[PDB]
């Protein structure tokens, strides 16, 4: 079984849940957007969320200019770059 | 003399008041060999120094003054020395008398006694190289230092001129607003090595500002070693002072051949 | 200290000298954390 | 014969109850000196080792002045304190020599510990150290030795 | 020019062991190498400990030790 | 050199020689000595040299931070005790329907405040104004001149605090409300009823307060809690303490809502008797009164 | 060869003045600073009662190829750094001599095992080839922004007032400062003039110089020092309208002064680098108007 | 238990009276020559 299975087991989840309650872990490399921005919390928390969005920007931006030869995919890639751009701004308003 | 030789050096931080030796938890399990945190990501790991040097307050005679110590206390510069007057190293701003003692010694190692290296570190941080007598510091990371006050482009330079003037004789201070960074050049390298460790991870706030209670929450400013100055208005100054250094050495060197004959 | 110098912080050495993994291990970790006879035979002497 | 009061251990002689409250004060300071006070400096960590060698010295100067200087305890008590390890047998035995009167410890006279074949510098008289520093034009650089923190055991000072 | 070994107090050993509980400081970097390079001598320390084990008619047993 | 000189120079040493110079939380201490349970605890605000601990035996025992003195003079259980900053005064309040002042200098009762209807469970000293704030089963707050009566809470008032700026009185009651009081107009400025009895409050030394309940400790300008079964104290280090009646000491950070430690006290030489009734920090230590008849010191 | 190894190359001034020095040999001590490859660490102390251990930082092969000592890494003859040595020989042979060094670890090791000399290490270690170049050094000694709106700033610079005794001010305005002439050299020249030496202890004077605007100001604490700064300056230049200006006199340079009569602060000179260059360009005319 | 560390000698062990060991009673009329010294650590160590 691939490490996708081994990473999501109960014990690995348990110590992250302690590290939330004992320190400054959590990472944020784990979780989603989260769907709303007005429901987000303090800024020092959100800066790491915002930093994560920059990193998928850099993956997408490096992916745009390639000769993948797929006009549909690069159209899709410009769409995520545009939504992550609009996403990068909504955290700035939240900041 | 009146500011320094008159009094004795004072305990900056109590030994119970010293920070904990384990770092802030950025991982799941602590590692005992490498005193760091292992599992989990790596988060951040730069914080504002809780301590700072008040140079006219903390300076004084130490145990290293009577012993003829050449080297300055590293934790005096950080504002963290718990030994006070019982410390083996010096607790004062370097002067021409002090750097004259270090003159045979500064070539390979800094004013704090730490040995220099062949080439610089990749981010220009650290101790320094013995191949270049670098006397210019890159004052960077000012935004986290100010705690994101807008202040301006001149005020920021005023903070840099006030703080680094206490740490020794200055050749020049240049602030660049577009690059949001400063370049401080000292008269001696030993002041630049002292002021680098003194102003690493500090904050340019002063109390006269509202954020003084939140000075700890920020990131802290980076003092690192500076690169060469690329404008030819300064490049011509470099070969001019290198020319004067060469003429001052040839006079000293023909007297060696005069004595040798 | 030997376990932790090798970076094997996911292995817990008990006070009764039992060596147990703290989590479900990836394969690069199970290759890396495969201690030899001289570690375990030293560990079983200390258990005795 | 041990430190622990075992049943193989011999009961105390007559004069022990007079000197027992003094010996307990040296005993409770040794338990507070071994307490693991966590200090991060190496200049402070050996300094806590220097307090133990001081108290083991001061517990042994006490029994030395009881028996050899003031003759205030019996030989059967003084032999009992050595067997029960209240006093260092070999450290007292150096204090009886003419040159080793105020002997730091036993480690500061080992010729084999040092890099040279020399004693510790706390064995040197202070007026000898002032004389050599006077020719060098400086103050004397020695304050406390690394073995136990002494400041001069020379018998002349 | 040989004098014998100096017979330290028992508390001098005892403070050292207690001090080396939490080796988190930078001062312990040399002493961590000393713990790790002593691991080859540790089977000799187990034999000398188990051969001097107190027999059933003994409450306690003072042994003479050599310590780093 | 000479023998008389070396005899003189060896007396220059400060000692005699050879060492004379030529030049989480844990439990540190347990303190017994109250005959009954200990209800309230306050500390000297200037020097930190002493405690003032109430009791269920009607006495007050001043503990050294040893037992210094005993202050009798109440007929019933002393629910609250508060020490003044700018004055050398001690305001104690008990179940005997009286707020009694104490001159710390001579150790005698100076003043008795009157006209409470029933047992007075809270005293808080206003900082600047030389006022007293008392609250009780009267369901009203009385502002005493060391004048104003505030009505609103529909049940008994458990904890009361004072602050210099606006909303000068924060109050908490068993109608599960927390009100912020405008004392000059003598009416409510703001109502915070989000608790589902609020038995404890504590002021952060950030201009905020920490509000307690049975299972949820909130803050007011949350905290992650499972069933803790119910005092609060705020260190200057951010850490926020929570006393439980299930013996559990819930330590928390105030910024986060995070809970970093949960401890369990050892009862005594009954298992139901092991709660923590009151708690306070110094001006790096924690001093907690328990119903097992002991004061415990947490380091 | 591990059993046949050269003796260490250390300076005479590293060893110091004493005759017998007890030196400690460790056969594979640290690794070299240059080649990152192990060697025999020698370390020693100058006197017996010293407090500084002098270690050999580089191996003997890296010390031979550079012709430097192992401890202080200065040249064995002439006792100068390498960067100054290869610059002095470049003034003699009229070509650049330079020891170049690897930044790669496999080429730091490679460059050390070869038996060549590097840079000026052919010239030095030959006493005949060194002494004639010193003679060739001796013949060298026989030779021995128009778009900017700057008008908000020049109202605050004085530029129209005179350097007399009669105003009693703390601050002054120094213009005509070259891009050379460090900030320490102007405070030392003023403190030499007043005898208020070691001024940084008492903070008697505070000086701000831009080095882009070619202008600056120096503020005194204790206004009675201002009359000492006026009276200790003798030479002045009178502009042909009037309005006499004192000259500070750094070696070969001339720096003009006018009492500010208020505190200038930072940012009086400029708030942007492009903006400060035009103030030096603004002044250059007034200096030429003051002199000629 | 393997979770609890080896408890320190001085806070726990050293302060307590040890126990009685295994000793046969050694009848005095039949064993008078050995009963004074049989159960020592080193028997007759200081007898010259
Ligand atoms: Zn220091
Ligand atoms: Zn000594
Ligand atoms: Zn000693
Ligand atoms: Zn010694
Ligand atoms: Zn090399
Ligand atoms: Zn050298």
């Amino acid at each position: 079984s691939r490490n996708v299975d081994k990473a999501n087991s109960v014990l690995v989840r348990f110590q992250e849940q302690q590290a939330e309650s004992a320190g400054g872990y959590k990472d944020y490399s784990r979780y989603q957007r989260p769907r709303n921005v007005s429901k987000v919390k303090s800024i020092k928390e959100a800066n790491e969320w915002k930093r994560q969005v920059s990193k998928e920007i850099k993956q997408k931006s490096t992916r745009i200019y390639d000769p993948s030869l797929n006009e549909m995919q690069i159209a899709e890639l410009n769409d995520e770059l545009n939504n992550l751009f609009k996403e990068w701004k909504r955290w700035q308003w939240h900041i | 003399m009146t500011s320094w030789r008159d009094k004795s050096a004072k305990v900056q931080v109590k030994e119970s008041e010293l920070p904990s030796s384990i770092p802030a938890q950025t991982g799941l399990t602590f590692n005992i060999w490498y005193n760091k945190w292992s599992q989990g990501f790596a988060g951040n790991t730069r914080f504002v120094s809780p301590f700072a040097l008040q140079p006219q307050l903390h300076s004084g005679k130490t145990r290293g003054d009577n012993d003829g110590q050449l080297f300055f206390c590293l934790f005096f510069a950080k504002g963290m020395c718990c030994l006070g007057p019982k410390c083996e190293y010096l607790h004062h701003i370097p002067d021409e008398e002090d750097i004259g003692k270090l003159a045979l010694r500064t070539e390979v190692l800094d004013c704090f006694g730490r040995e220099k290296f062949a080439d610089y570190r990749e981010d220009m941080g650290g101790i320094g190289s013995f191949r270049k007598k670098n006397k210019t510091l890159y004052v960077g990371g000012i935004d986290g230092a100010l705690n994101s006050k807008h202040l301006k482009p001149a005020q920021i330079e005023s903070r840099i001129r006030f703080v680094f003037s206490r740490l020794g004789d200055i050749d020049r201070i240049r602030y660049v607003e577009s690059k949001n960074c400063g370049f401080v050049k000292f008269k001696y390298q030993a002041n630049a090595e002292f002021a680098k460790e003194a102003m690493s991870n500090q904050t340019l706030l002063l109390p006269s500002d509202k954020e003084w209670d939140d000075r700890r929450e920020g990131t802290g400013l980076l003092v690192k070693w500076a690169n060469e100055d690329p404008d030819p208005a300064a490049q011509k100054r470099l070969q001019e002072e290198l020319k004067l250094e060469s003429l001052n050495m040839m006079v000293h060197l023909i007297n060696n051949n005069t004595n040798s004959a | 200290l030997l376990i932790h110098r090798k970076g094997l912080t996911y292995l817990h050495l008990d006070y009764n000298f039992n060596l147990k993994p703290t989590k479900t291990l990836t394969t690069k970790e199970r290759k890396k954390s495969r201690l030899g006879n001289s570690f375990h035979l030293m560990r079983e002497l200390l258990k005795m | 014969m041990p430190r622990i009061k075992t049943r193989r251990s011999k009961p105390a002689p007559d004069g022990f109850e007079k000197i027992k409250p003094t010996l307990t004060d040296f005993e409770i300071q040794l338990r507070d000196a071994q307490k693991d006070k966590s200090s991060k400096l190496a200049a402070k960590s050996n300094e806590q080792l220097w307090e133990i060698m001081q108290l083991h010295h001061q517990r042994s100067r006490y029994i030395y002045t009881l028996y050899y200087k003031r003759k205030a305890i019996s030989k059967d008590l003084y032999d009992w304190l050595i067997k029960e390890k209240y006093a260092d047998k070999l450290l007292i035995a150096k204090w009886r020599k003419t040159g080793y009167e105020k002997l730091c410890c036993l480690r500061c006279i080992q010729k084999n510990e040092t890099n040279n074949g020399s004693t510790c510098i706390c064995r040197v008289p202070r007026a000898q150290l002032e004389e050599e520093a006077r020719k060098k034009g400086t103050q004397v650089s020695f304050h406390q030795c690394v073995h136990c923190g002494c400041r001069g055991c020379a018998s002349t000072d | 020019l040989y004098t014998p070994k100096a017979e330290m107090p028992p508390e001098h050993l005892r403070k050292i062991i207690n001090t080396h509980s939490d080796m988190a400081s930078k001062m312990y970097n040399t002493d961590k190498k000393a713990f790790l390079g002593a691991l080859k001598y540790l089977p000799h320390a187990i034999l000398k400990l188990l051969e001097n084990m107190p027999h059933p008619w003994e409450q306690a047993k003072e042994v003479k030790v050599l310590y780093h | 050199f000479t023998k008389s000189e070396l005899k003189r120079r060896r007396k220059t040493r400060k000692g005699d020689g050879p060492w004379g110079s030529w030049s989480p939380k844990k439990v540190i201490r347990n303190y017994p000595g109250h005959p009954e349970g200990t209800t309230a605890l306050k500390f000297l605000p200037k020097t930190g040299h002493l405690i003032l601990s109430g009791g269920n035996d009607h006495t007050i025992k001043i503990w050294d931070f040893e037992c210094l003195r005993d202050f009798q003079g109440h007929n019933k259980p002393i629910k609250a005790l508060r020490f003044t900053e700018d004055c050398q005064s001690f305001l104690s309040s008990s179940f005997d329907r009286s707020v009694k002042i104490w001159d710390t200098e001579t150790g005698k009762v100076k003043t008795r405040l009157h006209l409470n209807s029933t047992p007075a469970d809270v005293e808080s000293r206003p900082t600047n104004p030389h006022e007293f704030i008392v609250g009780l089963s009267n369901s009203k707050i009385l502002h005493y001149d060391d004048v104003q009566t505030y009505d609103h809470h529909l049940s008994s008032i458990l904890a009361l605090k004072y602050f210099p700026d606006g909303s000068k009185f924060i109050s908490s009651s068993e109608d599960k409300t927390v009100r912020i009081w405008e004392n000059q107009i003598n009416v409510p400025i703001k109502q915070i009823s989000d608790t589902a009895s609020m038995p404890f409050l504590n002021v952060h030394p950030n201009y905020f307060c920490a509000q307690s309940m049975d299972n949820r400790i909130y803050s007011f300008s949350k905290y992650k809690r499972h069933p803790k079964k119910i005092h609060s104290s705020a260190g200057y280090g951010i850490s926020l303490a929570f006393s439980g009646d299930g013996r559990y000491i819930c330590s928390g950070d105030s910024k986060s809502r995070l809970f970093t430690w949960d401890w369990n006290t050892s009862r005594l030489l009954i298992p139901g008797n092991k709660p923590i009734t009151q708690v306070d920090w110094h001006p790096s230590k924690v001093i907690c009164s328990g119903a097992a008849g002991k004061i415990y010191v947490c380091d | 060869d591990e059993i046949n190894e050269p003796p260490p190359n250390i300076c005479e001034q590293c060893l110091g003045d004493e005759a017998n020095i007890r030196m400690t040999k460790i056969p594979q001590g640290s690794e070299c600073k240059i080649c990152t490859l192990p060697f025999t660490l020698y370390h020693f102390k100058t006197s017996k009662r010293s407090n500084n251990i002098i270690k050999t930082l580089i191996c003997v092969r890296c010390a031979t190829q550079r012709n430097i000592c192992q401890c202080c890494m200065l040249d064995s003859r002439w006792h100068i750094p390498i960067q100054l040595r290869d610059h002095l020989i470049s003034l003699v042979n009229e070509e650049n001599v330079m020891t170049e060094e690897a930044k790669n670890d496999m080429m730091k090791r490679f460059l050390s095992l070869k038996n060549v000399k590097l840079g000026g290490a052919q010239i030095t270690s030959d006493p005949s080839e060194a002494d004639n170049i010193v003679d060739k050094l001796k013949n060298i000694l026989l030779r021995a922004y128009a778009s900017v709106d700057i008008s908000h700033i020049l109202k605050k610079l004085p530029l129209n007032e005179s350097f007399l005794k009669n105003p009693s001010t703390k601050s002054f305005f120094l213009y005509n400062i070259d891009a050379s002439i460090p900030e320490w050299k102007i405070t030392d020249t003023v403190s030499q003039l007043l005898g208020i030496k070691k001024w940084k202890d008492g903070n008697s004077l505070s000086l701000i110089v831009n080095h882009k605007a070619k202008c600056g100001g120096l503020r005194f604490q204790s206004s009675e020092l201002g009359e000492r700064f006026v009276s200790k300056i003798s030479e002045t230049l009178v502009t042909p309208k009037g309005l006499k200006r004192g000259v500070l006199l750094i070696d070969r340079f001339r720096i003009f002064i006018i009492p500010w009569s208020s505190g200038f602060s930072a940012a009086s000179f400029g708030t942007n680098t492009a903006e400060n260059i035009k103030l030096s360009l603004s002044l250059n005319k007034l200096i030429q108007l003051e002199l000629g | 238990d393997d979770d609890e560390p080896p408890l320190s000698y001085e806070q726990h062990i050293e302060n307590i009276e040890p126990l009685d060991p295994i000793n046969l009673p050694l009848d005095s009329q039949d064993d008078e020559y050995v009963k004074d010294w049989l159960y020592d650590s080193r028997p007759l160590e200081e007898d010259s």
